[PDB]
């Protein structure tokens, strides 16, 4: 193919910082594929050059780019053992649940070689612990099967904490109080922050939320965007949810980044019953988000007029 | 004194000038002006000062109603109330111009593309004036859209709660553009997509999002359009962007398989052609993301409209609305009754 | 092409 990237491919696998340099600044392309689809991006995370990686990513190399056999640089850097490469691959958007020809994500492969802190960091990233290759293994089979017994407890804990927010999710109430009587985290999260209270306010499945807040469940739980329970249920309009929310602790007056609180989002579908519920709690109307717009000034922008007339009335 | 004779026109009576005649029920009247010697559409308000919500929108269309005067917009003949003081006043009636019927029937015919794209034509005149006179109805739908024999259309009143009543007595929600059901702001062309449902009901006979309520709404537009791009989320608010990022991920039919060409009046090379370019504008209406949606100038200058563009029909002069009069201003019952007799009494 | 002047309406 291209001369300025047979260069930047041999230059990149020898470790030569310099080299890769010039040869970009030079004009040399990021993303050139070999006989068989490896680019510099590729064999720079083969052979463990932390410090090149950076160097093509700030140049724009294709994070999730594949190889003839569908491997891409999280593949390898998962079969080496490379945390740190690991590390800078997934904070540029590398895909942590990419598939080979035969179904093997980097979470088999790290499992299979006993990578502890990759497992770790794979599944912090949201690594599909249950996922299986085209011949039914799961990461934790392999962790099993050589005898990584560590890595496949951790295996199995997560597996846990997945299948109870998968029955949040859409599951019943009696397997959720089984996987809670079986020793389940009420307070489990995924890689977004969602615990099963979260879960189930948006599904609104009171049943769920009642077990869950039971059994210990954080009412005031924020997710990754600060979004807590009470405010999906004030907002999708499940009256029942809100209710329980506020018996068992909910802040009424918690506001997000932006200063919206539950009667803020309420009003943005009018939601008559819940702003009852709400000001019954004690949600404060004078509260301003963040442009300065109260509950009543949303109500009047959103054309629910029989709410407006309830708010003008307190402020 | 009493130039007025009262008629039972159902639960209610009709006081009206006797040179309205022939007063027929469509919980308003359609008359013969025999004044103007042609038939009119009488609207009847009772009491609307009563509260805050009744009296702001009834100060607000008459204000407006009479400011603005556009072909494609109802457009405000008289008022009078039949009362003679201040302490006896009562009712409003507010005469205007009479059609024949609204969009629901248009949308149960198979249109040819010189009706269709007339029509669409007279709607976003309509629409662009008012945007000028800086009303945004957000809230158009085919029971706010009347049309009249000799294929003219004209939007029946101003909105969200710039509206008194209904004439011709079709749910909000399946024309309500995402932006708002996603607690966004809004722009003018919030419309355009309400334009876009509206016109590709026209096509397809059939409601495009039929969603139980608001937030089904949204599942109906995605698994149609396809879930947006990862930037239209980071407009979302926290709350907003936690319900949408857990929906299930659709990728969304094009515009080709939403709308194909079985659907068009299709036997030309210009018929083929047509189909085509109302394909395109319902692609560039039809747009979740509102800041990609095109405006309503820029829906009049395209191939399927701007056939009939008329630069004193599309580009007429905004109206001159008094200053602060459709502010959101508490009163009391006795100040609304005030102002609005003052609007109303000959 | 002239403007449509009829709307077939029941």
């Amino acid at each position: 193919g291209s001369d300025l990237g047979k260069k930047l491919l041999e230059a990149a696998r020898a470790g030569q910082d310099d080299e890769v340099r010039i040869l970009l600044a030079n004009g040399a392309d990021v993303n050139t594929a070999d006989e068989t689809g490896f680019t510099p991006l590729h064999l720079a995370a083969w052979e463990g050059h932390l410090g090149i990686v950076e160097v093509l990513l700030k140049n724009g190399a294709d994070v999730n780019a594949n190889d003839e056999r569908g491997h891409t640089p999280l593949h390898l850097a998962a079969y080496t053992g490379h945390l740190e490469i690991v590390e800078v691959l997934l904070k540029n958007g590398a895909g942590v649940n990419a598939t080979d020809v035969i179904g093997t994500a980097p979470l088999h492969l790290a499992a299979m070689w006993g990578h502890l802190e990759i497992v770790e960091v794979l599944l912090k990233n949201g690594a599909d612990v249950n996922a299986q290759d085209k011949f039914g293994k799961t990461p934790y089979d392999l962790a099993t099967d050589n005898g990584n017994q560590w890595i496949a407890e951790l295996l199995k804990r997560a597996a846990l904490r997945r299948k109870l927010l998968e029955a949040a999710r859409a599951g019943h109430r009696d397997e959720v109080e089984d996987l809670i009587k079986n020793g389940a985290d009420v307070n489990a999260i995924d890689a977004m922050g969602l615990t099963p209270l979260h879960l189930a306010a948006m599904r609104g499945h009171l049943e769920i939320v009642e077990v869950l807040l039971k059994y210990g469940a954080d009412v005031n739980a924020e997710d990754y965007y600060g979004t807590t329970p009470l405010r999906l249920a004030a907002y999708i309009g499940h009256l029942e949810i809100v209710e329980v929310l506020l018996k068992y602790g909910a802040d009424v007056n918690a506001y997000d980044i932006s200063g919206t609180t539950p009667l803020h989002l309420a009003a943005v579908l009018g939601h008559l019953e819940i702003v009852e519920v709400l000001l019954k709690y004690g949600a404060d109307v004078n509260a301003q988000d963040k442009f300065g717009k109260t509950a009543f000034d949303i109500s009047i922008d959103n054309g629910n007029e029989d709410l407006a007339e309830i708010l003008q009335k307190l402020n | 004194d009493n130039n007025f004779y009262s008629v039972e026109i159902g639960d209610s009576t009709f006081t009206v000038l006797k040179r309205y005649q022939n007063l027929k029920p469509i919980i308003v009247c359609a008359a013969y002006d025999a004044i103007l010697e042609r038939n009119v559409a009488i609207k009847k308000l009772s009491r609307p000062f009563q509260n805050q919500t009744h009296a702001k929108r009834a100060y607000r269309e008459l204000v407006l109603m009479k400011c603005v005067n556009h072909k494609n917009i109802i457009g405000l003949l008289n008022v009078f109330t039949p009362q003679k003081s201040l302490e006896e006043f009562q009712d409003v009636y507010i005469v205007m111009e009479l059609m024949d019927a609204n969009l629901c029937q248009v949308i149960q015919m198979e249109l040819d593309h010189e009706r269709m794209s007339y029509l669409l034509y007279q709607m976003l005149c309509g629409i662009k004036h008012l945007h000028s006179a800086g009303i945004i109805h957000r809230d158009l739908k085919p029971s706010n859209i009347v049309v009249k024999s000799d294929c003219t259309l004209k939007i029946l009143d101003f909105g969200l709660a710039r509206t008194a009543g209904t004439s011709f007595m079709v749910v909000t929600r399946y024309y309500r553009a995402p932006e708002v059901i996603l607690g966004m702001g809004y722009k003018e062309n919030v419309d355009l997509w309400s334009v876009g449902c509206i016109m590709g009901e026209m096509v397809c006979h059939k409601i495009l999002f039929p969603g139980r309520d608001y937030i089904d709404q949204w599942n109906k537009v995605i698994e149609q359009l396809g879930t947006p791009c990862p930037e239209f989320m980071k407009k979302l608010q926290p709350t907003v962007r936690t319900y949408v990022e857990n929906r299930p991920k659709y990728a969304g039919y094009s515009f080709e398989k939403l709308f194909p060409d079985v659907l068009f009046p299709a036997d030309s090379e210009h018929n083929k052609l047509k189909a085509s370019q109302a394909r395109d504008l319902l692609s560039k209406m039809l747009v979740i993301d509102a800041s990609k949606r095109i405006s309503v100038d820029e829906a009049l200058q395209h191939p399927y409209i701007n056939v009939w563009y008329d630069p004193s029909e599309a580009e007429a002069p905004p109206p001159k609305i008094p200053d602060k009069q459709l502010d959101e201003r508490e009163h009391t019952i006795e100040e609304w009754k005030e102002l609005i007799y003052k609007e109303v009494m000959d | 092409p002239k403007r449509p002047t009829t709307l077939n309406l029941f």
